[PDB]
């Protein structure tokens, strides 16, 4: 720590003393529902992206690896998660929005895009999180002739907000003068066919587009990936995973009255006191493990190698041991004999070398 | 079925510290929580409505804006659940909230609203809505509106979810909307994911038999939730007990 | 414009508490004091 | 009365709620908890939302080490003055006026 | 987090140069104790005999019935700091 | 976003916008008109509450510093606009500071020299 | 600039230490003051002869 | 004669100075306005190139307070020393030598 082979004199902050966590527990909901991503995905038809369609999927455990195993999926792209992670968080508030657009618009379903659908078809919000996935439908979403039952807004009054839908067929006045709801000269119908045609090249392709959207624990949570549940342990240092939530503590039993929609217990500075567990619905408060500062009080190189060891504001049953308001203090005998200070330990003790000693 | 029969006046009183709730499901215990969110402002202006029917249409339908605070002195079985929407028709949907003796129903359909609704009583829903089609979602579970008492609802409708919270409280001898705090507690939350623009209450009227329904009346407060900071106090157990609207007036500015 | 240019940012210059004339008032009491009543009055009455 | 030692009592408690308060701030990152980042992310963005995390409270402990060495000069200097008027009003008789 | 410390290492010796600062703060103020109040190498004791003429020093010296070993004035400023 | 007064300020021809000391923007020329105007931000103050305990009175006083008070018991001191206070002739100690030697106590709220 | 200040809320107090540390500086004149110059709580007159 | 009242009013605005001067500092983004960040660019980005001016500014008014506390430091010195002149050499005859 001191960069140099000999050491002075006195007390040295060297490192810091934790507890290890002893065993990894997770605890996740009973429930096992497998999740319908299948009527999502492999869906004949899907609708157009002025009338996109949105399908709520809750209470369900999903397993993500299929949707690797078995893909078409041209693009994968994910903004806020990581996709081999899926399986071991829980989530709510999932939703899978499918519609079909062009090959050409594919960057438009991002957060913060600038074009035609993006405003007036569906808007993504700036703090999305989840994943978009985009894959040609040439072989199923194309007709020769023109397959042109797939529509987008191409003229609206103003920009739409994120997830909302405008299937309203009114006129649209592009001009000066009022249509009226009559079509004619600068009045356009606002809903307009794409001409998809399998003679196109890629980017005018019609592309199948499917945003899975999640929360992030700020609600409890429905849908969890295929962990399976493990037991609970109290009074030992151990690295939990309730619902997603990873933390390091030892679990006790709790003395709060929580309300019953309440789940997370928080203390003054927002650090979590206490959780609630799906599984089983009870308290565990959450206590981080014993932990401080390890200062080697040595005397000089030059006269003895002899050290001792300070756990500051460590009690020494959980770590020539001697307890001080300081800490615990190994390897130095206290004595009742009272000297001057020649290595400051605290709170009125000192050590010297005479083997060390303590005293007051 | 649809028959016009409540006549509705408008008063308008102070809200004092009534609309209170708590903002998210996390126990916190003697903290002074700052949380900016939809409340319902200090001392604002809540309108009281009266709806009588004695033995034309005169109760329109209300906004919603951004959130809706609702009290009732009334008992239980008088006042049984709202109707809330944009265009209260077959075109849109629409959510009816109807409570009865042993549960609550919420269900999300396409309603045919009738102008003037009222749940008659065996219940009835035929004076309510004309026809239901199309519907969305169903949610059955106990109710929330079980017996002098007054009971406070807030409604929140936030990126998809209908948020319910509700408090009861043993007033006496006071004007119906009480002194102090009664902090809502979250009752619901509803993946509904609807416009909703206005709303309306639903009452139940009986039968005569004897002027076919039996005169009535419902007294009830409604007022409108804003974006405000508010600063809560948690006391030993977790209750909120006493807040300050931050952006009321300078001297609670300074507290918050 | 040194001065404006500041303000317009969000700088203000708070005003001292004790004005110049207050401050030259303090010190007209004090010479006062000390050529009247020497070192008298910085002990106790002058 | 005791308003200037209940005052430093006062600034040390509140420097450190300060400072532990700064760990709920995202600083730019998608979330404040590391242990979300990491459940959550890949190593190539997580080490950027862990590298604005860490520029963060790193700024923030620098901050805090400052203007604790700013109150230990200030508080040295009435340590010394303290141990003067010890040595000149205790120990003997001043002819220092109002020291 | 090993992951972030590990990232943390690229900074250099900031955290020693923190540490360094805090323990000479640390440091400093066990000096400031010293220096104010151990101007005395012997510790004087009054005599049992507390008169001095008139003076009344209770109110200043140690008072034995207090485990403390405090003086009044001293046991009403240690109560009057949280 | 900004006052645009009327500028003495005389422009060589070629010349389109105008800077300050600190390169803030302190003049511009019209396009449509070739006259030249002062463009001044507008106003903005430190809105200071001034109180006596809670224990005592709720009642409080605003000072706008740096404001004058034709622009936000409303009395003008060196400081700033203070709303909600009575000047008093009288003198005493100080209780509140205001600033510029005024100060204020609670006796309602007085404001004083 | 709200979206300049909706961003600058995620870097939590750093805007509060400023202003209370510019605030302690500010009262701190005001005492400096004081304590040089307010050192007699009499207002002392000189006689008219001088 | 009196060029150290002089410093003091000239570090003080040459502070004030410094600090108008580093708004005009792009700071590694693309522009120093905000406005022009704004009407330019989408939120995405636009979130990154404001980040950058307010993490530059927020530095350079850290820098400025800690200048301010230092300098404050200085003339509280200065002023105990001014106090303590004013009780021994004017209120009282002093001893001191060349105090
Ligand atoms: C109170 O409401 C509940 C729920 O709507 C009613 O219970 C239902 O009764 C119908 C008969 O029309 C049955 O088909 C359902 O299976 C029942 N559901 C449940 C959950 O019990 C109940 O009848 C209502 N009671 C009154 C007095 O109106
Ligand atoms: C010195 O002062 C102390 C306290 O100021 C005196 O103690 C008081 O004695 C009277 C009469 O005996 C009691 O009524 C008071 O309650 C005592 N005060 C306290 C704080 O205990 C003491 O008498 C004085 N004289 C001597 C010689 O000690
Ligand atoms: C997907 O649908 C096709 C028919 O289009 C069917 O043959 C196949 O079995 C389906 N796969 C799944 C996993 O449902
Ligand atoms: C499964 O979890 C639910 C809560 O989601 C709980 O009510 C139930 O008791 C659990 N099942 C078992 C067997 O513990
Ligand atoms: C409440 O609103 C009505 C009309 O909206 C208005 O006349 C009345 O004065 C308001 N109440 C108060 C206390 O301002
Ligand atoms: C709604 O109902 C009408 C008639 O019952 C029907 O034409 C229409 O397709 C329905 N829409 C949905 C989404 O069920
Ligand atoms: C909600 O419905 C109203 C009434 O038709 C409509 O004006 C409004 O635009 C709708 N809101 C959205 C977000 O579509
Ligand atoms: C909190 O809970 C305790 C224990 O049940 C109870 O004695 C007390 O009255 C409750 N309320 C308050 C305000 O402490
Ligand atoms: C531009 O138009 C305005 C308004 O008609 C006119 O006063 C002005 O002279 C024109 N030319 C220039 C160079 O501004």
């Amino acid at each position: 720590t001191l960069k140099s082979f000999t050491v002075e004199k006195g007390i040295y902050q060297t490192s810091n003393f934790r507890v290890q966590p002893t065993e990894s527990i997770v605890r996740f909901p009973n429930i096992t529902n497998l999740c319908p991503f299948h009527e999502v995905f492999n869906a004949t038809t899907f609708a157009s992206v002025y009338a996109w369609n949105r399908k709520r999927i809750s209470n369900c455990v999903a397993d993500y690896s299929v949707i690797y195993n078995f893909a078409p999926f041209f693009a994968f792209k994910c903004y806020g998660v990581s996709p081999t992670k899926l399986n071991d968080l829980c989530f709510t508030n999932v939703y899978a929005d499918s519609f079909v657009i062009r090959g050409n618009e594919v960057s438009q379903i991002a957060p913060g895009q600038t074009g035609n659908i993006a405003d007036y078809n569906y808007k993504l919000p700036d703090d999305f999180t989840g994943c978009v996935i985009a894959w040609n439908s040439n072989k199923l979403d194309s007709k020769p002739s023109g397959n042109y039952n797939y529509l987008y807004r191409l003229f609206r009054k103003s920009k739409l907000k994120p997830f909302e839908r405008d299937i309203s067929t009114e006129i649209y006045q592009a001009g000066n003068k009022p249509c009226n709801g009559v079509a004619g000269p600068n009045c356009y119908s606002p809903l307009q066919s794409y001409g998809f045609r399998p003679t196109y090249g890629v980017g005018h392709q019609p592309y199948r587009v499917v945003v899975l959207s999640f929360e992030l624990l700020h609600a409890p949570a429905t849908v969890c990936g295929p962990k399976k549940s493990t037991n609970l342990v109290k009074n030992k240092c151990v690295n939990f995973n309730f619902n997603g939530l990873t933390g390091t503590g030892v679990l006790t039993e709790s003395n709060k009255k929580f309300l019953p929609f309440q789940q997370f217990g928080r203390d003054i500075a927002d650090t979590t006191d206490a959780v609630r567990d799906p599984q089983t619905l009870e308290i565990l408060d959450i206590t981080p493990c014993s932990f401080g500062g390890v200062s080697v009080i040595t005397p000089g190189t030059n006269t003895s190698n002899q050290v001792a060891v300070l756990y500051q504001g460590v009690n020494c049953t959980e770590v020539n041991v001697f307890q001080t308001r300081a800490g615990c203090l190994i390897g130095a005998e206290y004595v009742n004999n009272s000297y001057e200070c020649d290595i400051p330990i605290g709170a009125g003790i000192c050590a010297s070398y005479q083997s060390i000693i303590a005293y007051t | 079925q649809c028959v016009n029969l409540i006549t509705r006046t408008q008063s308008y009183t102070n809200s004092f510290t009534r609309g209170v709730y708590y903002p998210d499901k996390v126990f916190r215990s003697s903290v002074l929580h700052s949380t900016q969110d939809l409340f319902l402002p200090f001392f604002s202006n809540v309108t009281w409505f009266h709806a009588i029917h004695v033995s034309r249409f005169d109760n329109p339908a209300l906004p919603f804006n951004d959130g809706v605070y609702f009290a009732s002195t009334e008992k239980s079985n008088i006042i049984r659940g709202w109707i809330f929407g944009t265009t209260l028709d077959s075109k849109t949907q629409s959510l009816l909230i109807v409570n009865n003796a042993t549960n609550v129903v919420i269900k999300v359909c396409e309603f045919q609203f009738c102008n003037d609704p009222f749940l008659d009583v065996m219940e009835s829903e035929f004076r309510v809505y004309s026809s239901a089609n199309n519907c969305t979602f169903e949610y059955v579970s106990q109710p929330f509106l079980m017996d002098k008492n007054l009971r406070e609802f807030v409604f929140k409708n936030i990126d998809g979810y209908f948020k319910i919270y509700s408090k009861h409280t043993p007033i006496n001898l006071e004007r119906d909307l009480p002194q102090g705090f009664s902090a809502l507690e979250p009752l619901v939350d509803l993946p509904i994911g609807i416009n909703i623009t206005r709303f309306q209450t639903l009452l139940a009227l009986h039968r005569s038999y004897l002027s076919g329904w039996t005169a009535g009346a419902a007294a009830y407060y409604v007022g409108y939730l804003q974006p405000r900071t508010f600063l809560l106090k948690y006391n030993e157990n977790g209750t909120i007990t006493d807040a300050v609207d931050c952006a009321l007036d300078p001297l609670s500015e300074t507290k918050c | 414009d040194l001065i404006c240019a500041q303000k317009f940012n969000g700088l203000t210059v708070l005003p001292p508490l004790l004005t110049d004339e207050m401050i030259a008032q303090y010190t007209s009491a004090l010479l006062a004091g000390t050529i009247t009543s020497g070192w008298t009055f910085g002990a106790g009455p002058a | 009365a005791l308003g200037k030692l209940q005052d430093v009592v006062n600034h040390n408690a509140q420097a450190l709620n300060t400072l532990v308060k700064q760990l709920s701030s995202k600083f730019g990152a998608i979330s404040s908890v590391l242990n979300d980042i990491l459940s959550r992310l890949d190593p190539p963005e997580a080490e950027v939302q862990i590298d604005r995390l860490i520029t963060g409270r790193l700024q923030s402990l620098q901050t805090y080490v400052t203007q604790q060495l700013i109150r230990a000069a200030e508080i040295r200097a009435s340590a010394n003055l303290a141990a003067t008027k010890m040595s000149e009003c205790v120990l003997g008789q001043s002819k220092r006026v109002d020291f | 987090s090993t992951e972030c410390s590990n990232l943390l290492l690229q900074y250099g010796s900031f955290c020693t140069q923190l540490k360094r600062a805090l323990t000479g703060i640390a440091v400093e103020q066990d000096k400031n104790t010293q220096e104010v109040f151990a101007q005395v190498k012997q510790i004087y004791k009054t005599p049992p005999i507390k008169y001095f003429g008139g003076f009344n020093f209770s109110q200043i010296l140690p008072d034995p019935s207090k485990p403390s070993k405090r003086s009044p004035i001293e046991d009403l400023l240690f109560n009057k700091v949280t």
